[PDB]
């Protein structure tokens, strides 16, 4: 059912932060379509699309960073221990979630909740 | 690659009309037209393929979805104008009180 | 626009047409290519659940 | 062309192949065996097999140049 | 009895399809003499490459 | 080459209508597109076709959008906007519907490239199809109200439902 691959961990970490960059571009482009233009900016068309690009920078950057932790740290778990379960990759997702969403949300709390978050999204595959 | 070159004018035609969609959010009157602009694209659609098929059910849909056409752009301008009554004018902003 | 402005912009589109049907005579030109990564990625699964009913 | 009417006022092109490709189907319990009838219709619908075969013809040509 | 090795390189092919099959087509290639220089090592390695990739994590637990 | 003067066209007008500050503009840049379709008809040999999307398209249709958007006198400010900011997201969405649908037909609809060979020798003419030859206009009319008479009619009643609706909606009688 898996038979189609050729892996390599650092190939998979550089795949997936680059995945987890399209996503994020993708993702920062409608935010900032779907938000409208502060009252200032209506009648001014360039700073709208700075701030547009710069959404879709940050949030291209976060998503990157997350699609990289987490494989990074489900490989690093599962080289060093060796051993192929859901078990491996719940702590990738964890340190993902829990890193990056808190340095981003600034609180502890935060980390905590959006590690345990990921840690069951990766548990149920 | 006569095929090719007359179904890529009726596609570049509905892709104008999702981008006038796409690019009107102030402008209801032009998201109506560019509604027009891809119902137009698919007539044509079909009669392109009535041709390249040697078949006739592509002229007859053609000339159905015309009846349609018509239809739906005379009661979405009357349905314009009430709103435009109603409210004195046509700004997006007038026409948001429906949400959550 | 000014006229010249439509103008300059119909040059531009027939420009547009005339790479597009370059583009069209590439993809054209790579239908042997396609069928023949096809033939492979099909037969390999074939080979493949073969094998995996000999046991 | 499965519905017969041709755009000059004659039988459709492809409306042969389409009437033996359903007559097959009417009563061959497999769909597979049918396959043949089947894209000799779609065949007749967009040539894409002899334009194909033209084009590595074309291709041959401009190789041996 | 029967080598656990020998089994599990048979019941790992299915993973190892696209190198077996360039493997096998190389070997048709060069069935022609040519003078005996052609040869299929570089197919070869691949597919027992992708072969031990797969039999190695499996077979010292049928081990004692 | 016609056809990519044709498209040309239909493309800046199109362009035009989305995007033209004045209501009254795009309008009138629509009746542009109508007529190159005719055009675009006319050379697939569909005259009946090429002369009702001037009859009702520019000559109907049209006429309503004009004279409702003429008599509402838009004022520039209330649909005024900065279309700089959705570049991108009409980059993304652009690229992924021409890539999908530029070349939907390609697969299954292979071009047939021009040769340096002579192949309009290999027209094979068929001369009993054309000893009482058929306009659109018959080919059509032959079908419309005999196998498929059912949809002439719902499409009455869609164009009724257009009238009553029309009046119900916007009459108020002096």
């Amino acid at each position: 059912r898996y038979l189609e691959e050729e892996d390599g961990p650092l190939m998979k970490t550089i795949k997936g932060s680059i995945t987890g960059f399209g996503a994020g571009t993708i993702y920062g482009t409608i935010l900032a379509t779907w938000k409208d233009v502060p009252r200032v900016e209506r009648n001014v068309a360039l700073p709208g699309l700075i701030r547009t690009l710069k959404m879709m920078g940050t949030h291209g950057l976060t998503f990157a960073a997350i699609g990289g932790v987490y494989i990074g740290v489900e490989q690093l778990v599962q080289n060093f221990r060796s051993k192929r379960d859901f078990y491996n990759g719940a702590i990738g997702g964890f340190v993902a979630g829990a890193s990056v969403l808190g340095y981003r949300a600034r609180s502890i709390p935060t980390a905590i909740a959006a590690g345990a978050t990921l840690a069951v999204t990766s548990a149920l595959i | 690659m006569d095929l090719i070159k007359y179904f890529t004018f009726s596609m570049i035609i509905f892709i104008l009309g999702i981008w006038g969609i796409l690019l009107n959010r102030r402008n209801i009157l032009i998201m109506l037209m560019s509604i027009e602009l891809m119902l137009l694209a698919v007539n044509l659609n079909f009669l392109v393929f009535s041709v390249s098929l040697d078949d006739m059910m592509g002229q007859v849909f053609a000339l159905l979805v015309l009846t349609v056409a018509a239809a739906e752009s005379a009661i979405g301008l009357a349905i314009f104008v009430i709103t435009f009554r109603v409210r004195g004018t046509i700004a997006v902003e007038f026409i948001n009180s429906i949400q959550g | 626009v000014k006229v010249l402005t439509y103008f300059g912009m119909t040059l531009a589109a027939f420009a547009f047409w005339q790479s597009m049907d370059k583009v069209h005579v590439w993809i054209a030109l790579h239908q042997d290519e396609k069928q023949e990564r096809m033939e492979k990625e099909a037969e390999v699964r074939r080979v493949r659940a073969e094998l995996l009913r000999k046991a | 062309m499965a519905s017969g009417w041709g755009i000059t006022g004659n039988k459709g092109r492809c409306y042969d192949f389409w009437m033996d490709f359903s007559e097959c189907m009417s009563h061959c319990r497999e769909p597979k065996d049918c396959t043949l009838l089947r894209e000799d219709y779609l065949e007749c619908l967009h040539h894409s097999k002899e334009f194909q075969r033209r084009n590595r013809i074309y291709k041959e040509e401009q190789r041996k140049l | 009895v029967v080598d656990p090795k020998k089994y599990l390189e048979e019941s790992c092919k299915p993973k190892c399809v696209k190198p077996l099959l360039e493997y096998q087509a190389c070997v048709k290639r060069i069935q022609g003499d040519d003078s005996g220089h052609k040869h299929c090592t570089g197919q070869y390695f691949d597919y027992w490459q992708c072969i031990d990739k797969c039999v190695a994590p499996k077979l010292f637990a049928k081990l004692k | 080459m016609i056809l990519s003067v044709l498209s040309s066209l239909a493309l800046v007008s199109g362009l035009m209508v989305v995007r033209a500050k004045n209501p009254v503009h795009s309008v009138l840049f629509f009746i542009l597109v109508f007529c190159d379709t005719s055009g675009l008809l006319l050379l697939l040999g569909l005259d009946f076709f090429a002369m009702i999307f001037l009859v009702v398209y520019i000559g109907a249709i049209a006429v309503l959008f004009l004279f409702v958007v003429m008599m509402f006198h838009i004022q520039i400010a209330e649909i005024h906007e900065e279309v700089l900011r959705y570049l991108p997201v009409s980059g993304i969405i652009g690229l992924i519907f021409w890539w999908e649908m530029f070349f939907i037909l390609d697969n299954e609809s292979i071009p047939l490239l021009p040769t340096q060979r002579n192949t309009t020798s290999l027209r094979y003419t068929v001369y009993a199809g054309k000893v009482r030859s058929w306009t659109n206009l018959e080919t059509l009319g032959n079908l419309l109200y005999t196998y498929y008479f059912v949809w002439f009619l719902v499409s009455s009643l869609i164009l009724l439902v257009a009238m009553i609706g029309a009046i119900v909606l916007t009459m108020h009688r002096t």
